[PDB]
């Protein structure tokens, strides 16, 4: 299995034309902060496609 | 795209009419908001 290779889950904005995300920021689904740990309505938006 | 045009001349704005050339193309691809101008002081 190759894990090397990620994609992106969630994001707040749909991207603009020829723009590229590098930040790794934990997602914020409910309301509560997530304090950057992953939890509740608190998911890493980076995937493994392996 | 990051384009800067500019001009300069030798002199409240002035009253004038003066257009301005391209000088600078940069292939950024970055999402800017905010900026801020740097200075250089004259040490005693
Ligand atoms: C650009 O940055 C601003 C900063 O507040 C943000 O609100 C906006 O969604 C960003 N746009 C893109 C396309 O990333």
């Amino acid at each position: 299995g190759n894990y090397n290779y990620l994609y992106r889950l969630f994001r707040k904005s749909n991207l603009k034309p020829f723009e590229r995300d590098i930040s790794t920021e934990i997602y914020q689904a409910g309301n509560k902060p997530c304090n950057g740990v992953a939890g509740f309505n608190c998911y890493f938006p980076l995937r493994s496609y392996s | 795209y990051f384009k800067i045009y500019s001009k300069h001349t030798p002199i409240d704005l002035p009253q004038g009419f003066s257009a301005l050339e391209p000088l600078v193309d940069l292939p950024i691809g970055i999402n800017i908001t905010r900026f801020q101008t740097l200075l250089a002081l004259h040490r005693s």
